[PDB]
């Protein structure tokens, strides 16, 4: 099993061989005796990237099969009539020819098909004729029992029910994400070149390489070891000892971005402005996320989690969820928000956040974001208008538990709380954050000498005159900060801050 | 001599919360009144900017309460200080809970009025 | 439910049957139903919720729905369980707007007797009978089953009990002071046993429970 290169997959590979080739191991004589035919058909399914076309290839081999025939998914189609099923007809010729001439001793053949839901949706327009097309041949009313088909998709539940029968694609097979096991594996198969050929240093710990690389799929694996070795080559340019250590490791696993790991970069530009506690409040805000991170971690039957913030427009809402976001180091992060979707066609928008759901459900360990929600739903208030779906798709999705022990959080946030309620959508959440912006001149101060203003003069005269002049002060922090750049960037701090600041309250 | 500090800063903030939620009240009511007119139908929407108060302090007379009773454990007059506290808040929690239930009664009976009878001439498509 | 399903399998002529459990919402409905359909023996038991029914299009939505009938026809026991109508129709209650044509195909489907003799029987769930009435709809059903709210202290020791949360000061301590703390008491049991559990991780003792107990009414 292990002796070839695939690392981590060890149960899959005893079911296969146990129900796929302990009927043509044995001599004839046997087996015939026995009098049970061949499965003729095969479906692994997993999310792509994880060594699919692998495992398929190397099964042929195993074998001493002919050389497998390939083919993918869309490519099928044809625009003229009927051809886009000759295509689907004619890869089964050779075998038919074979197996007519020589008979029971034929060598066995070998047909990939890729993406595979890609055409064949359930029926009842071409869909359907390419579908009996496979149908009518897959079995057909001539025995040929010397070929075998493999399937790979990545949505099991949408092929038609038909192929599915016994006897057409008698074994489904699950591929998932690899484990800490895998991972070390994976990087014991792959650095072998390197290994024995001496071109790798003594220093590097591949086992602390593997534990530092969380849900990495597999793949890029190779990509981060390439890397590294090109790294070093191209830092050595002398011929003395060409050895790759550990920092080249460091610097490309440093460089690559996972497809299913933390999205860093957009989270660290949703807070750009920077953290600076000008009261109390901000204090508790993060105790209290962190606390729910821990009851996410540590339970077990509270496998998800609804968690909504909200308050009045300005108040610098989104910015505390990044925050506790970024301080918790679950591995897998991502955010929705309204740039992402603009512009697309609404089926495209359904799509997308449909997708950015199921994604989830596969990793451990996983909090997501909702960037606003009003604004999402198209919501207008004269008449008023919106789009009804798009409600109906988050209100689905926020009572969905994963499928397995894997565990959610789930963030979001909003300003017009009233609207939710006069919705009727509020019972999703179950715990709830507020945010009110500040009424308070302390909190003028502590902000000001954070943003270093001006000299303690024109502070202290400010803030006399403000309260000298507004009593009721009361404004979010947006303007605040807008509004104390712009009396900066211009002339005379009381010509324009004074009066600015009691405008806007 | 904190420890009456601590028990009046719990009274001086009850009152406040007690007050917000008075003042909510007042708003539900005057949003179930004006159905009409356009831009005053929205202004009553600054009900939020008075929910949102009365979560915090709600977290806060939650953290400060409970700080108090562990404080008073070896002291009976502490305790009995304490214990007030928690019936007053107790009492407030009520007082909210009663408001928001009288609120989502009335509006499904507004709701109600608007859709069951014949409608405005067929929309666009 | 148990003599229902007896009523069905022995009948000569009571091919088919239409059943309604409504009640609050949290009063936990679904389970119920699932209870019934498991203890019945019936060969063929499938089900149709929008867990399924998400991020298709509309008219895939009709197909999908037309062949879970139509297979349910070709065998000769079958059991249904239908979840949340009025949420399969987009049912919102500004303007209020809804979708149409599944409404008329549960409308027509839920009276079709299955061909030669072959026996059904049908389970649906809702927390919105209002509307169900103003739609009128509602003369489809046979009969209606009604789940209430759990009401009483006593009941909530119970639940403690079977959780095994309780110690034996503790239910008394909780007990009596919810007995005082609370005259009115009525709650699903789904936020009953979210509020059970998250008070069993942190301040164990009474106290973070009673104040819950009293934030879930
Ligand atoms: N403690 C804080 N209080 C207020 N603003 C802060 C705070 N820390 C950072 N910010 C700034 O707030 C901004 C991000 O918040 P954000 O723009 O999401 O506010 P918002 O009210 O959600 O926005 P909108 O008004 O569009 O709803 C950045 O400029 C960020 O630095
Ligand atoms: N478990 C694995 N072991 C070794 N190599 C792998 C594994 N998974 C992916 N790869 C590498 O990725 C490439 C195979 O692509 P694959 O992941 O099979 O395509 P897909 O999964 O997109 O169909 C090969 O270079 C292969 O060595």
């Amino acid at each position: 099993f292990e002796d070839l290169g695939v690392g981590g997959l060890d149960k899959e590979f005893t079911k296969i061989f146990r129900r796929a080739f302990a009927s043509r191991i044995f001599p004839p004589s046997v087996i015939e005796k026995l009098g049970i035919s061949h499965v003729k058909g095969l479906l692994l399914y997993g999310p792509p990237g994880t060594g699919k076309t692998l495992i398929a290839r190397k099964i042929g081999t195993m074998l001493n099969a002919k050389e497998p025939k390939i083919v993918n998914g869309p490519e099928i189609l044809s625009k003229y009539v009927g051809s886009s099923e000759e295509n689907i007809r004619n890869l089964f010729k050779d075998a038919e020819a074979e197996y007519r001439a020589k008979g029971e001793e034929s060598s066995l053949h070998i047909i990939i098909f890729d993406e595979l839901d890609s055409v064949f949706k359930q029926r009842g327009g071409v869909g359907d004729n390419v579908v009996n097309q496979l149908l009518a041949k897959m079995d057909g009313v001539d025995q040929l029992n010397n070929i075998l088909v493999i399937g790979m998709t990545n949505r099991k539940d949408l092929i038609d029910s038909a192929l599915l029968r016994p006897g057409r694609f008698e074994v489904q097979v699950e591929i998932h994400l690899p484990d800490e096991k895998g991972r070390l594996q994976i990087f014991d198969i792959q650095t072998k070149k390197m290994r024995e050929n001496n071109m790798m240093s003594d220093d590097v710990n591949l086992a602390e390489l593997a534990a530092l690389t969380k849900n990495f799929s597999g793949a890029e694996i190779e990509g981060l070891v390439k890397s590294a070795s090109s790294f070093a080559i191209n830092k050595t340019v002398d011929i003395a000892k060409l050895k790759v250590t550990r920092e080249d490791f460091l610097n490309a696993l440093n460089d690559v971005t996972p497809a299913f790991g933390i999205s860093e970069e957009d989270l660290k530009t949703c807070v750009e402005g920077g953290m600076m506690l000008y009261s109390e409040r901000v204090n508790s805000i993060l105790k209290n996320g962190a606390r729910y991170v821990r009851q996410v971690r540590e339970s077990d039957k509270s496998r998800l989690v609804s968690l909504l913030i909200h308050g009045p427009a300005g108040s610098g809402k989104t910015a505390l969820a990044a925050e506790i976001a970024l301080k918790s180091g679950f591995p897998f992060i991502r955010l929705i928000s309204p740039n992402e979707l603009s512009g697309m066609s609404e089926s495209a928008k359904i799509a997308y956040i449909d997708n950015t759901f199921r994604d989830a459900y596969k990793s451990p360990l996983n909090i997501l974001v909702i960037d606003s929600l009003e604004t999402l739903v198209d919501w207008v208030p004269i008449g008023p208008r919106f789009s009804n779906n798009i409600l109906q798709m988050l209100k689905v999705a926020l009572k969905r538990k994963p499928p397995q022990d894997r565990r959610l959080l789930i963030m979001t946030t909003t300003s017009a709380y009233s609207v939710l309620q006069q919705m009727d959508i509020l019972s999703c959440f179950d715990n709830e954050i507020a945010v009110p912006n500040m009424t308070n001149l302390d909190e003028l101060n502590n902000v000001m000498i954070e943003s270093n203003f001006l000299d303690d003069a024109g502070r202290v005269k400010v803030i006399n005159e403000l309260s000298r002049s507004c009593p009721n002060f009361n404004v979010g922090i947006k303007k605040t900060l807008t509004n104390i750049e712009t009396a900066r960037h211009d002339e005379d701090p009381v010509n324009e801050l004074v009066e600015l600041m009691t405008q806007s309250a | 001599v904190g420890f009456m500090n601590k028990i009046s800063q719990i009274n001086r903030d009850l009152d406040k919360y007690d007050h917000t939620i008075n003042q909510v009240d007042s708003l539900h009511k005057r949003l179930l009144t004006e159905v009409n007119e356009e831009q005053a139908s929205h202004l009553r929407h600054s009900l939020d900017n008075f929910v949102a108060q009365a979560t915090d302090l709600q977290f806060k007379l939650k953290n400060e309460i409970k700080s108090a009773q562990r404080d008073g454990i070896h002291d009976t007059n502490k305790q009995a200080q304490a214990e007030n506290s928690r019936q007053r808040f107790l009492k407030l929690i009520q007082d909210y809970r009663i408001v928001d239930s009288n609120y989502k009664e009335e509006n499904k009976e507004q709701a109600k009025r608007q859709y069951m009878i014949i409608q405005p001439e067929a929309t666009e498509d």
